């Protein structure tokens, strides 16, 4: 056999990598894409299914599949789990009550035995209001550290500024590309 | 070069400051 | 609340003029030269004139003084503003002052005229973005003037992202006759020439003492910026909460942010002058000038100007560096000296005649000014710490920054 | 680093000269980078320190800490804001993320005696950003 296409191919880039997009509802998440995608803060209303859309940056593809985090949503995101490549979860510091529900869920999604190759990410949002956290409390109080065998990194980024986003894909390209 | 000062190189931010 | 901007010329004769309002008759500007010849031959003359009801408040320009009518309680300083971004505008648009270009361009003056102020209330001023919609050689409006970044155009490509930075330096020095220097006041000036692709969102950070004081580390060499000014592209808010500098660039060079805070260092330049005038004898010019600054440093183009005799002839100058010329239309002695290096001393001895006849009136004390520039020098030790320049589409900044350090109301009281 | 290593020595005689209690202007080197230290950049001295050795167990003194910051911008053009210490009393923590060096006490935190004592947990736990949540944002 010849790899000489995929070795030009590979010359001027030819990875891709893909994404997923989790978390409860109202938690930024659509937000979060479109500033990613689009670049600006577009309203929209509950995610009743599901978003999916393509970021292009440093000549990788990242496809982000948006999930939202209603109740009968929540057992949802298994069909997303098949040929999935990476996993984001963002967490909303800003409902007290509902962080042990989002922690909770995070564990149920990570005890399943198919989902072991997608790496952690935390994203902080809803980093704009006072009684948002650092970002050491949410992972003390998520236990980020007790994830065997699990690459987690925790970013905060702020929905109305659009702060940290760049260090987070970075940090995603860094995980998922092991070259120069 | 240019008088008054040769153009010098700007950082991105306070990296001693995270 | 301006009823006709109009432009005039050298002998009364009106370049140009565009009513806004109409409240005011366009005769109104005959009375306007007489009034201005009253006031200055009577020492009355001021930038508002009043016509009666009709109040006459202009500037005057390279050539022409735009002299804008008005006859409510207008805001003067509304007035004075317009007519700063009118003067700043035609300078972008056309490249000299003068009434060659008025009588010239009046096919895009009219338009410029027209859209820039509309029944007194001023609406668009960004030159960059009003060059989009009226050309001088038309297409829907620019979006960036509806919307709320109108000094970052859109959809603005280039092959390379880099942003010049001029850390501008003036060295005001207010010094008496006595020796004493009174006004000693430094005002920085951070002029940037942003040329990059798309819209970036410009993240500055220097060591300012305010900032270290609050990050907690204020304890090395900290910027003490008593005011600083920012510009309409940086956000007001960002700075007044934690002193974030966070703006959209512009495509051009434009001031972000100018820096104010006074001086209590030693001079630069020390200069020690001496006048052994004779009583319509002679004259005698022991001055010597001591650079106070680094050695390190070089002041490239010194002048100091000394005031010589207005009548004073047959002038001889016994200097030790640079070149010493005598400008008639200037009357004064101008020690020019191309490079100064620091801790440099240079001694000059003036001599020139006098007529025997005295003055009929006489003719003041003109001060001693100095015109050293020397770059690449900060006085006032503030560094730029970082710039965050981030878009969205993700690029490799290669931004770049000089400082250059110059005299700027450094003028010496005689005796 | 050469120029570095050249540097360790004299930096390193010259803080232990001066004891552990002229021209005016601010010149700048033409075309020398100038920005704060990084992270990566400060474990990469503070290991280089620990490995050359003459920092760790040196008394902190001001001079010798202002002699230090100014030789490493000198031979680097880090600003010398990132080499600063947690207040006391007690432990001081390098303010900078990933610097290795700490103050510890020897014996008013002024007057308490301080020494320079390498620490790996400082490049990965965040001991000056925890202590001070105000001061790092
Ligand atoms: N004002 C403001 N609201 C935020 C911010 N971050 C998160 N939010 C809230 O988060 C919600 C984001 O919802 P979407 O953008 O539609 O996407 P989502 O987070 O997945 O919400 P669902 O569609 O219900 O799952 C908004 O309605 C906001 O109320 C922020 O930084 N500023
Ligand atoms: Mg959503």
């Amino acid at each position: 056999g010849n790899i000489f296409a995929n070795l030009f191919k590979g010359l001027f880039g030819k990875k891709e990598m893909r994404i997923l997009m989790v978390g409860l509802d109202a938690a930024g998440k659509t937000t979060i894409l479109y500033k990613l995608k689009l670049g600006e803060i577009v309203t929209t209303i509950p995610t009743i299914g599901f978003n999916v859309e393509t970021v292009e940056y440093k000549n990788i593809s990242f496809t982000v599949w948006d999930v939202g985090g209603q109740d009968k949503i929540r057992p949802l995101w298994r069909h997303y789990f098949q040929n999935t490549q990476g996993l984001i979860f963002v967490v909303d510091s800003n409902d007290r009550e509902r962080v042990n529900e989002a922690r909770e869920e995070l564990m149920r999604m990570l005890a399943e035995d198919e989902l072991r190759d997608a790496v952690l990410l935390v994203f902080a949002n809803k980093q704009d209001l006072p009684n948002a956290m650092n970002a050491a409390e949410i992972t003390d109080k998520l236990g980020l550290h007790s994830l065997r065998h699990r690459n987690w990194y925790i970013q905060a980024t702020c929905a109305t500024s659009g702060d940290g986003l760049y260090e987070g894909l970075d940090w995603l390209s860094n995980q998922l590309r092991n070259q120069k | 070069d240019r008088k008054g000062g040769s153009y010098s190189q700007a950082a991105g931010s306070d990296s001693a400051q995270s | 609340s301006a009823s006709a901007v109009y432009v005039l010329d050298l002998k009364g004769k009106v370049l140009i003029c565009r009513n806004y309002r109409g409240d005011v008759d366009m005769s109104e500007v005959e009375h306007f030269m007489p009034i201005l010849m009253e006031k200055e031959e009577e020492g009355m003359l001021s930038p508002i004139l009043a016509h009666g009801g009709v109040r006459f408040m202009w500037i005057k320009h390279n050539n022409l003084y735009l002299v804008a009518t008005s006859k409510k309680n207008a805001c003067v300083s509304l007035v004075f503003s317009f007519l700063y971004k009118v003067v700043q505008v035609f300078s972008e648009y056309f490249k000299e002052l003068e009434e060659e270009s008025i009588r010239d361009n009046f096919v895009i003056i009219y338009e410029l005229l027209d859209e820039l102020m509309d029944f007194g209330y001023p609406q668009t001023t960004d030159s960059k973005i009003l060059q989009e919609y009226i050309t001088q050689e038309a297409p829907r409006p620019p979006a960036t003037v509806t919307n709320a970044v109108s000094w970052r155009s859109e959809g603005i490509k280039y092959r390379k992202n880099e942003v010049f930075l001029d850390v501008i330096e003036a060295v005001n020095l207010l010094v008496s006759a006595n020796g004493n220097v009174l006004r000693s006041e430094i005002v920085g000036s951070i002029k940037m020439r942003v040329f990059l692709s798309g819209m970036p969102e410009l993240r500055l950070g220097l060591n300012d003492k305010v900032l270290f004081d609050n990050t907690g580390r204020g304890k090395s060499k900290s910027v003490e910026l008593e005011d600083v000014k920012f510009h309409q592209c940086v956000r007001l808010s960002r700075f007044e909460n934690d002193r974030t500098i966070s703006f959209i660039p512009p495509d051009g060079e434009f001031e972000l942010m100018s820096y104010r805070l006074n001086t209590h260092v030693k001079p630069l330049i020390w200069i020690e002058s001496v006048i052994e005038k004779h009583s319509h004898s002679r004259i005698e010019y022991m001055v010597k000038a001591k650079s106070q600054f680094k050695r390190r440093s070089t002041a490239n183009n010194v002048e100091i100007h000394i005031p010589v005799p207005n009548d004073a002839d047959s002038p001889k100058f016994k200097t030790t560096v640079g070149s010493v010329k005598w400008v008639p239309e200037n009357s004064e002695i101008v020690w020019s000296v191309k490079s100064f290096p620091g801790g440099k001393e240079y001694l000059m001895r003036a001599h020139f005649g006098l007529p025997s006849v005295e003055a009929e009136d006489k003719e003041g004390k003109p001060p001693i000014s100095v015109k050293f520039e020397i770059p690449y020098f900060t006085t006032s030790g503030i560094q730029v710490r970082y710039l965050k320049i981030i878009e969205k589409s993700g690029y490799q900044a290669l931004p770049w920054v000089r400082y250059i350090t110059q005299n700027g109301d450094y003028q010496l009281r005689t005796q | 680093s050469k120029s570095s290593v050249i540097g360790w020595p004299a930096v390193r005689e010259r803080m232990r000269r001066a004891e552990p209690a002229e021209e005016v202007g601010f010149p700048v080197t033409p075309q020398v980078p100038l920005r704060p230290m990084t992270y990566k950049a400060a474990v990469d001295l503070s290991h280089f320190l620990k490995e050359k050795g003459g920092l760790e167990g040196l008394i902190h003194s001001q001079r010798r800490q202002d002699i230090l910051d100014l030789w490493i911008y000198h031979t680097q053009g880090y600003f010398p804001d990132w080499q600063n210490y947690t207040p006391g009393p007690g432990v001081r923590y390098p303010l900078t993320f990933g610097w290795c060096y700490k103050l510890v006490p020897v014996e008013d935190p002024e007057r308490e005696v301080l020494e320079w004592r390498f620490d790996s947990r400082l490049a990965f736990h965040h001991v000056a950003r925890e202590l001070h949540p105000e001061y790092f944002k």
